[PDB]
């Protein structure tokens, strides 16, 4: 007592009350993103401490914007970032699934069941559910170009049906599919030019077949040079074409005034030597990361040549794999094989802004999205919604395997586990059986968000599955059940396999914890 | 690439030195736990001039913290960004000088200083090649000034061909926070004349008038104190002498002369 | 009312805030209480049925771990008597690596059992002498209990069954898959001389799908992209450099001096043409991949892309040295072409994406390399760290088997058999020390008690059953875990064995930390600050 | 910035478009159903213009 072990302030708890209070802490995280699921989901509005509003319907960004400090609840926020890093879709379906695996086993913890028995049961059910999906995953033979385009259009249309752009899901799903076949093997995410221009209508968004970047700072004389070319030759450079000192570490020590005048003419001859070398090469458009002075701007205005400067690095690299040049740090070698080429180049006005276009590239391997909305948060929600169809199609090329949705695959798994549980005896019946009753949370939320009778519909789904309709999901327009495979509601098999493994690992970790210790400060 | 180390002494030197590391750790994005979570390439080309890397990605500084009182060491340890210092680089005493320049120079500064040179060696062994030292101390209190004057003298002797910069502090212009402040300052400036390469004063190589005001006021109080020989037995009794103080004022007058600004019998000649 | 004054002497000369605890009722009996509380915190995490612990330090960083040493490291302790028990556990981690909880359990039972002896009359010196006599006896009995030593440390079917016990004690359920990863990586980097090094096994964590997706890879991997444009080479010649890839400048302050107009025009062209020859000189040796450790130059990057060369930058110093051993190259302190012995030959260098992370892989087709890495994948940043430590326990077990191949039956079959032989020895010693030796033997029952309490069975029946079988002669009988009722099971047949060197150092360090606490009589503490 | 004329006419129509939906919500009508019927009308008015 006079000498104490830990510091004054070390809060500690343990036992049955410690674990039950953790199951009730994940019920708050799951209820924050419960009403953003399905075609009739509603997005939320969060405000930071400064006053910036972030309006979104996706679980991953909602849970990132809450200052959750509970150690038990911070596991559910960490598995959401895992899902949006591997597959990019299904983020809010692993949050309800993780909380439903803990609510169903809450009464068994209170009765005095050893939690190690629960962890063995959870791991046995996951391995038996993941293997069932691969057994009944639909695939096709000889996926030809036509049938391999329809398959990705249906998948991209389904990931878009629950987002802000739900009326124009047909128009957008045609642009995303065409935007990924231009890439070749690695499918880099930095080769797609998401640009946001204020003003316009949602149907005015365009996809270009080249590059497009905003007009940068320009000096005097920029309005004296042509702004439309037929067959230019792009000269991608990295040089400062401006009158400056040759080296920061330099000094000149002249003795006579005759050598004074020759020095002043030497700096004007160094600059004019670089400009002449560019003009002799036949180039018509020049770009440069480093700035372009006004003397170089008026040099190119008197020869009907376009100039640009201070281009970002992310935009010059997108030009190279669209035209076919190379970045040159020196002008001493400008051959025919280090220049670009296109079919049209102009500088139009969109929404009170000047943009440069480089359309007409038959060997282009990159694209660019121009998004037209009406507010700052209209474009951010459209960009985040487009980021989900990009990763769905990217994952769907490496794995041409699809399953039906709308609860059609949650219900087939719960039927298979209920049949398996009735054979094995012991306490595994009440644990596997509790695993099968938790998989029907997905269909229940679809009928609760739309405003349906969640109990009568579920009685019909459980009867259609036990007869033996494998892909019988739900319908929101018909107030009934229907065949979701023939209704063209498709999703890759990799969005459910990773959803069960992430949800089972998060639930098994929370159960095993016995006590927590918080240290001061 | 010409790596440099730091030495912090006294109560005043530790407080400023603790906050000096703040501007570098955050600028280079060094986490309070010692890890690195920066997102720039310009924060890594010069990371080795001030930090020594460890196995697994730990970056420890290159500072040595010396003091004659153990009560000023745990303040930095428990404060922010105090966990990253090397545990072996803490050198503390048990007695304290007590505003005594001479007690912290010969009678009791002669034992702990041997515990500091062995520490600066193991740090200088790990570096590829070093170019100089950085030391921080005070000029009013004898705990830091006396220990620092000996410490700054035992660094130059072993490394006669290495530069060394100081960031000393100077006493207040009008008010004085200690009775024997002029005694502790004159005896320390003349030992920094031929032992330092660049010194800085924070309130012919002295930076911050032309510093002429600072040296003028110190010698005015010192001369008035020495005329009456007041409080002189505290220094002579432990090993000093009268001529030692005479050389301090004679040398102090020379530096004033180098810092240049630019009777009733006149009948025949 | 009246006030009791201060007793003259030392109590009147103490500084304020300091405390003084002298005597047997104020220093010894209170030190045992602090150390008995420490044993009840880490006991719950013992055996396969142990439970995790949520620890948060003062940086608001969260730890979900089951190691005994890691829990003590993230817990602050302000009791001096409980601090020696911590430093006794941290010493076994650096010598053996496994057995940190054994010290806490043993030093917690030796100290508590000594309190009862101090009330029946025995002095402190009689207890210390009694424990040391028993400690030497256990070091002679222990070698006689060794069974089933290691046969071959280069077979993938034998080593995998020897590390399984170490893993199963920390990740129950995944002990079959995890044991096949460590065994696949330790035998690959095992040299012919037999000198095993622990730092040659690397672990990289990539947030991904699940634990079953983890895999081993003979080579190195980095969390960085490629500086140049070439991103795949089939058969590469790596030329590692330690100097930055740019022009050479003097360390003294130097400047140019242009005095004529003619020298001003040729200066810029001179530097560029100088750099073309230096880069082309390396390109003629076949060096497809150049790895630097400094700052890359803009002009130097242009010529790198011209000759189809791959440029990789690693600003981590020691990470650069690890690459020199993998490919068999040497770091060049100067920007000069290597001649014959400074060219590392790899089998494939490419930039790939793994779970949204662009990485560079120095893959090798040969199994005989210097450094091997293990790629760990999981769903939570906490789950991967917990498995990081479990891998390290398996690696440290392989190092001990290199030194000493002798094994003992685990699962409590060693402590009970050590309790029977020590108890009989103390019966033949007439005197005041026979009470201390008997209490030493009863401290070995705290380990099987901790395994039975954590499983969910009555402990008193387990020790009752173990003592009867061992008396007949079955020294290879331990505790059953899969059985719901408190039954027993043979351990040599089942395959639960521990290292002889792991337990030999556990008893020596536990008894040393327990006899030092009893020797303390007076405690003089200063003012906390 | 897109046209330049009509910037006080849009906020009047949008404000009056929200007020008319207040009665529909009170009768038990899902908001997504309202936002779905509005887009169909805007396709009839534009094609008529
Ligand atoms: N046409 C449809 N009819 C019924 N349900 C659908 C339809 N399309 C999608 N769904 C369901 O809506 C859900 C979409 O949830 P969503 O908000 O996209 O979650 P996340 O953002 O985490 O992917 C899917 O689980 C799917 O079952
Ligand atoms: N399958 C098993 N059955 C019975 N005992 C086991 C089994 N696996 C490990 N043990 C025992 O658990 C004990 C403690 O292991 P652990 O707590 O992980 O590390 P430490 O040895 O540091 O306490 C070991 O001494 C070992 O004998
Ligand atoms: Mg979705
Ligand atoms: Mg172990």
């Amino acid at each position: 007592t006079p000498v104490i072990l830990l510091k004054e302030g070390t809060d500690s708890s343990q036992g049955i009350p410690q674990l039950v209070s953790n199951i009730s802490a994940c019920q708050v995280i799951a209820e924050a993103v419960r009403t953003t699921l399905g075609p009739r989901g509603m997005d939320k509005l969060i405000v930071d401490g400064r006053g910036k509003a972030t309006i979104s319907n996706d679980g991953a960004t909602i849970l990132k914007l809450l200052d959750v400090v509970h150690p038990a609840a911070k596991t559910l926020v960490d598995i959401a970032k895992s899902q949006d890093a591997e597959v990019g879709d299904g983020t809010t379906s692993v949050t309800l699934l993780a909380a439903e695996f803990l609510k169903q086993v809450k009464p068994y913890v209170e009765e005095g069941l050893h939690p190690q028995i629960i962890i063995r049961a959870f791991r046995t059910a996951t391995q038996l559910a993941v293997n069932k999906i691969k057994e009944i995953a639909v695939t096709v033979k000889k996926a030809d170009k036509v049938e391999q385009r329809k398959l990705l259009e249906k998948c991209a249309m389904t990931a878009l049906s629950s987002k802000l752009i739900s009326q124009q899901k047909a128009f957008f799903a045609k642009m995303v599919v065409d935007a990924v076949m231009m890439l070749d093997d690695l499918l880099q995410l930095k080769m797609i030019g998401i640009k946001k221009v204020q003003g316009g209508a949602l149907e005015d968004s365009q996809l270009v077949a080249g590059v497009a970047f905003k007009k940068t700072f320009s000096y005097a004389g920029f309005e004296m040079q042509p702004k439309k070319y037929h067959n230019p030759k792009i000269a991608l450079l990295n040089v400062e074409l401006e009158l400056k000192a040759e080296k920061d570490n330099a000094e000149i020590r002249v003795h006579t005034v005759e050598d004074y005048q020759a020095i002043v003419d030497a700096e004007w001859n160094i600059l004019y030597d670089k400009l002449e070398k560019i003009h002799h090469s036949g180039a018509k458009v020049v770009l440069s990361k480093l700035p372009i002075g006004d003397v170089a701007t008026q040099y190119f205005a008197d020869r009907d040549m376009f100039c640009a400067g201070r281009v970002p690095e992310e935009d010059l690299k997108r030009t190279m794999m669209a035209c076919g040049g190379s970045i040159q740090t020196s002008v001493n070698a400008l051959s025919a094989d280090v220049l670009g080429r296109c079919q049209v180049f102009e500088e139009t006005q969109i929404g009170g802004e000047r943009y440069n276009f480089f359309t007409g590239c038959p060997k282009a391997k990159t694209c660019t999205f121009i998004l037209r909305g009406g507010a700052e948060q209209f474009m951010e929600e459209t960009e985040r919604s487009l980021h989900d169809a990009i990763m769905i199609v990217r994952r769907a090329i490496k794995n041409d395997s699809v399953v039906a949705g709308g609860g059609a695959i949650e219900m087939e798994l719960s039927k298979y586990l209920r049949d398996y549980s009735r054979t094995i005896p012991g306490k595994q019946q009440l644990l596997i059986g509790a695993y099968a009753k938790a998989l029907e949370i997905i269909p229940r939320q679809l009928c609760d968000n739309a405003g349906f009778d969640a109990t009568n519909i579920l009685n019909k789904l459980r009867a259609r599955h036990a007869q033996g309709g494998t892909w019988y999901g739900v319908d929101i327009n018909n107030e009934d059940i229907a065949d979701n495979f023939e209704a063209f509601v498709w999703e890759p098999a990799m969005v459910r396999i990773n959803a069960l493994t992430a949800a089972s690992e998060a639930a098994c970790l929370i159960v095993s914890v016995d006590e927590t210790i918080k240290n001061p400060r | 690439m010409r790596e440099i180390v730091h030495i912090q002494a006294g109560q005043c030197g530790n407080q400023i030195g603790a906050k000096f590391w703040e501007v570098i750790s955050d600028e280079h994005g060094i986490d309070p736990t010692g890890t690195y979570h920066g997102d720039s390439d310009l924060q890594l080309d010069r990371i080795s001039v001030y930090y020594n890397e460890a196995t697994g990605g730990k970056y420890v500084p290159r500072a040595i913290l010396v003091d004659l009182e153990p009560g000023t060491m745990d303040s930095v340890r428990s404060g922010p960004f105090g966990q990253i210092f090397r545990p072996d680089n803490f050198v503390f005493g048990q007695s304290g000088a007590g505003n005594n320049w001479a007690k912290g120079h010969y009678t009791e500064g002669a034992e702990l200083v041997d515990s500091v040179l062995d520490v600066v060696r193991k740090e200088a062994e790990s570096c590829d090649c070093l170019q100089g030292f950085q030391l921080t101390h005070s000029l009013g209190g004898g705990t830091g000034s006396g220990m620092g004057t000996l410490l700054i003298s035992k660094i130059r002797e072993e490394y006669p061909d290495r530069i060394m910069n100081t960031f000393s502090v100077v006493p207040s212009p009008k008010v004085s926070d200690t009775v024997v402040e002029p005694y502790n300052a004159t005896l320390s400036v003349h030992q920094l004349v031929e032992n330092t390469d660049e010194t800085y004063c924070i309130d012919l190589h002295f930076f911050m008038t032309a510093i002429q005001e600072l040296f003028k006021r110190i010698s005015e109080q010192f001369t008035a104190m020495f005329r009456r020989k007041a409080f002189l037995h505290w220094y002579t009794g432990e090993g000093m002498d009268e001529m030692e103080f005479t050389e301090a004022e004679s040398n102090m007058n020379d530096l004033v002369s180098e810092y240049q600004q630019y009777e009733e019998a006149e009948e025949e000649a | 009312a009246l006030h009791v004054p201060k007793a003259p002497g030392f109590a009147q000369m103490l500084k304020e805030g300091a405390k003084h605890f002298s005597g047997l009722e104020e220093a010894v009996y209170r030190n045992i209480q602090a150390c008995k509380e420490l044993a009840q915190t880490t006991r719950t995490a013992y055996g396969p049925n142990g439970m995790n612990k949520m620890v948060i330090n003062h940086l608001e960083k969260l730890f979900v771990t089951n190691d005994a040493a890691t829990i003590l490291r993230e817990l602050e302790v302000q009791h001096p008597a409980a601090k020696m028990i911590v430093m006794a556990s941290h010493m076994q981690e650096q010598e053996v690596g496994d057995g940190t909880n054994f010290v806490l359990v043993f030093a917690g039972a030796l100290l508590e059992l000594a309190e009862e002896l101090l009330r029946i009359g025995l002095s402190v010196s009689e207890v210390i002498e009694g424990y040391e006599i028993a400690c030497r006896k256990a070091h002679e009995i222990l070698p006689n209990l060794v069974c089933c030593s290691a046969k071959n440390l280069r077979d993938i079917d034998e080593v995998s069954s020897l590390l399984r016990t170490s893993i199963m004690s920390k990740q129950y359920g995944n002990e079959v898959f995890l044991a096949k990863l460590i065994a696949q990586a330790c035998v690959s980097i095992f040299p012919d001389s037999g000198h095993f090094n622990v730092d040659n096994i690397r672990v990289c964590k990539i947030l991904g799908s699940g634990i079953s997706s983890s895999s081993v890879l003979h080579g190195m991997v980095f969390k960085k992209e490629t500086e140049g444009d070439v991103t795949s080479v089939k058969d590469a010649k790596i030329a590692v450099y330690s100097c930055p890839f740019d022009g050479m400048i003097t360390e003294t302050k130097g400047t140019v001096l242009i005095k004529t107009a003619e020298e001003l025009m040729n200066f810029s062209k001179g530097e560029e043409n100088l750099m073309d020859a230096q880069v082309k000189a390396i390109a003629d040796t076949g060096a497809n991949v150049v790895v630097t450790g400094g700052k890359v130059a803009d002009m130097a990057l242009h010529y790198a892309n011209k000759y189809n060369i791959m440029l990789v930058r690693l600003n981590s110093k020691w990470d650069l040295r690890r690459l020199c051993k993998t490919v068999g190259a040497t770091a060049l302190p100067r920007l000069t072409p290597p001649v014959l012995e400074e060219m590392g030959h790899c089998d494939s260098v490419y930039l790939s994406e793994v779970g949204d992370t662009q990485v560079v892989v120095f893959k090798h087709e040969k199994e005989d390399g210097a450094i091997s890495t293990i790629v760990l994948r999981g769903s939570t940043d906490n789950l991967m760290d917990d498995i990081e430590r479990a891998v390290d326990d398996g690696v440290n077990t392989f190092k001990v088997l290199t030194r000493d191949k002798r094994l003992v039956p685990g699962g409590g079959a060693t402590e009970i058999e050590l309790a029977k032989q020590i108890t009989s020895y103390g019966e033949t010693c007439p005197g005041l020390e026979q009470y201390a030796i008997k209490k030493f033997a009863e401290a070995f029952e705290a380990i099987p008690r901790a395994l039975a309490e954590n499983s969910g069975v009555k402990a008193n029946e387990v020790i009752s059953k173990l003592y009867a079988v061992h008396q007949e002669g079955n020294k290879n009988v331990g505790l059953d875990i899969e059985a719901e009722v408190p039954a027993v099971k043979d351990m040599l047949e089942a395959g639960i064995l521990d290292t002889y060197l792991g337990k030999y150092w556990a008893i020596k360090l536990a008894t040393n930390a327990a006899v030092t606490v009893l020797r303390v009589d007076q405690i003089i503490m200063a003012k906390p600050a | 910035d897109e046209i330049g004329d009509g910037t006080t006419g849009v906020v009047v129509l949008a404000g009056a478009l929200l007020e008319e939906a207040e009665q529909l919500l009170d009768r038990g009508i899902h908001p997504i159903r309202i936002a779905d019927g509005y887009e169909q009308a805007a396709r009839v008015a534009i094609e008529h213009l």
